[PDB]
């Protein structure tokens, strides 16, 4: 029939698509842009808002706003907007036509719950709607029902375990410590080699020498002096006006701040850590399985080496009689959307939507048990 | 549970084994005469029912991963697992099996043992 619509909102990049497509069709920031003064002609800003690529774009003269921070949505008019731009202008097609899957962050808020049902129904216009936790998708596209899922994203990471379809809530950990954190230290560690980048097309490179040249190292202190001493680790890289750059440890130093926040002077465990502590909190026949299931999702998790740093430090945490595995999915920036895109596509979901007779007859405080 | 299927009508209702295939998003249930043959690119769903002396029955649920099936496949075998679980009033044990490391007492359902095939239905994506 009609697909679904999946789109997963990420407080730095939306993912967007149709059930049953192997990838999102759109992948774009999650920015909403406004005029600051707006024209009457082409090439002035004679539109009253921008999304995404375009808003990005035009950044001289517009204003950007966020209206996801820590995966949670902060400014509902602009998320709306977001919204409005995602079905007509990148998926092209009308909302009332087509059953939505959302995703959201672990542990979002019932009022942000039941505002996103509300606005779907009444703005939109939906005939069926569903919301899924972002980390039990990417569990289920990895092909489990039970594991640990770190999703490192632009704006949270979380460590949410899950058992035989189910999040266990009272596990579930969170490191305010994200992509746009890494960026914004690279940055910093990068403009103390003698460099500058302040400006965000400035930032745009370092996040790109961050996707592009970073890496986690497996023994942090073994591999610095091995910069120290060598020439080995550095690799160089082309700016945009041609002039060429060294990077040579700030490589894996900026990474390193997921196992130690300290260096930010954030003041929380690391993502090994984590990992081990919210394990902690769960029932003892429980933490076998998720020791031997631990998924990595989310972009911030790319970087070449983290899986097998992560499996040497949780090894080190975890009985020695434990099997300890990592997870980590090539397309991992994408498993939360294909995830989705799985789900919303199975002939068994089609009964598990909320339709509109019911949020008609009852309100958007269903969408809590309906979704469960 | 609010869940309308065919196959989830039914599922566990006699003592026995129980076994579906993966195919494009859905459910599909597996001749009984090719029980035990099972093609490396697909993804599959076993479930197992044991008569229990009160009178209630044990679930085994297993959901076999071949060494080349699709992600829409295994992801869509691991969830089809957790609504029939949930179907199932959640009474039954899930279990992953992935080509190469079944555990023994999945083999043990095979009288004959497994009969890999190379091949299977296309993804569904
Ligand atoms: N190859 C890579 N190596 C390192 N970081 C990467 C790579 N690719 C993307 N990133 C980073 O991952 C972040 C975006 O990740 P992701 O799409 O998972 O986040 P999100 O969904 O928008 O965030 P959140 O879930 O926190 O709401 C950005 O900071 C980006 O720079
Ligand atoms: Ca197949
Ligand atoms: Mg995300």
């Amino acid at each position: 029939e009609v697909a679904a619509l999946v789109i997963d909102n990420g407080s730095g990049m939306c993912k967007a698509g149709f059930a049953g497509d192997d990838a999102p069709r759109a992948v774009f920031p999650s920015i909403v842009g406004r005029p600051r003064h707006q024209g009457i002609m082409v090439g002035m800003g004679q539109k009253d808002s921008y999304v995404g690529d375009e808003a990005q774009s035009k950044r001289g003269i517009l204003t950007l706003r966020y209206p996801i921070e820590h995966g949670i949505v902060t400014n509902w008019d602009d998320m709306e907007k977001i919204w409005h731009h995602t079905f007509y202008n990148e998926l092209r097609v009308a909302p009332e036509e087509h059953p939505v899957l959302l995703t959201e962050a672990p542990m979002n808020p019932k009022s942000n719950r039941e505002k996103m049902t509300q606005i779907m129904f009444e703005t939109f216009n939906v005939p069926a709607f569903y919301v899924s936790i972002q980390a039990v998708l990417s569990l289920y596209s990895s092909g489990r029902t039970t594991g640990i899922v770190l999703d490192s994203g632009d704006g949270v990471t979380h460590v949410v375990p899950i058992y035989a379809g189910f999040s266990l809530p009272h596990a579930i950990l969170r490191i305010d410590l994200a992509g746009r954190d890494l960026t914004d230290y690279l940055m910093k560690i990068l403009s103390e080699r003698g460099y500058s980048f302040s400006t965000t097309a400035e930032r745009e490179i370092v996040r790109d020498i961050k996707e592009k040249l970073c890496y986690v190292a497996l023994d942090f202190e073994q591999e610095m002096q091995t910069a120290a001493q060598s020439s080995s680790i550095e690799k160089s890289y082309e700016l945009p006006d041609g002039q060429v750059i060294t990077i040579g440890n700030e490589r894996f130093r900026a990474p390193e701040a997921l196992f130690h926040p300290s260096v930010l002077g954030l003041e929380s465990a690391g993502i090994d850590q984590t990992t081990y502590n919210s394990i902690m909190k769960c029932d003892v026949d429980v933490r076998k399985e998720l020791y031997g299931n631990i998924v990595m999702s989310g972009g911030t998790t790319m970087f070449p080496g983290i899986a097998e740093r992560m499996q040497k430090e949780i090894t080190a945490l975890a009985p020695s009689s434990m099997k300890v595995k990592i997870i980590a999915p090539p397309e991992r920036k994408y498993s939360v959307w294909i995830g989705g895109s799985i789900l919303a596509s199975l002939t068994t979901f089609q009964q598990m939507w909320i339709s509109k007779q019911e949020y008609d007859e009852s309100g958007p405080s269903i969408v809590h048990h309906k979704c469960f | 549970m609010v869940v309308e299927h065919p196959e989830f009508l039914k599922a566990g209702k006699e003592p026995g084994l129980q076994i579906w295939r993966v195919e494009k998003f859905d459910l599909v249930p597996v001749p009984t005469n090719l029980y035990g043959d099972f093609f490396t690119g697909d993804a599959y769903v076993i479930l197992k029912t044991v008569q229990l002396r009160n009178g209630n029955l044990q679930y085994d649920l297993h959901y076999w991963l071949g060494n080349e099936c699709s992600q829409d496949e295994s992801g869509a075998a691991a969830i089809f697992t957790v609504q029939l679980d949930d179907y199932l009033n959640g009474r039954a044990v899930q279990h992953r099996e992935v080509q190469g490391f079944e555990s023994a007492t999945f083999l043990g359902y095979f009288k004959s043992g497994l009969k890999y095939k190379k091949g299977g239905v296309a993804s569904g994506f």
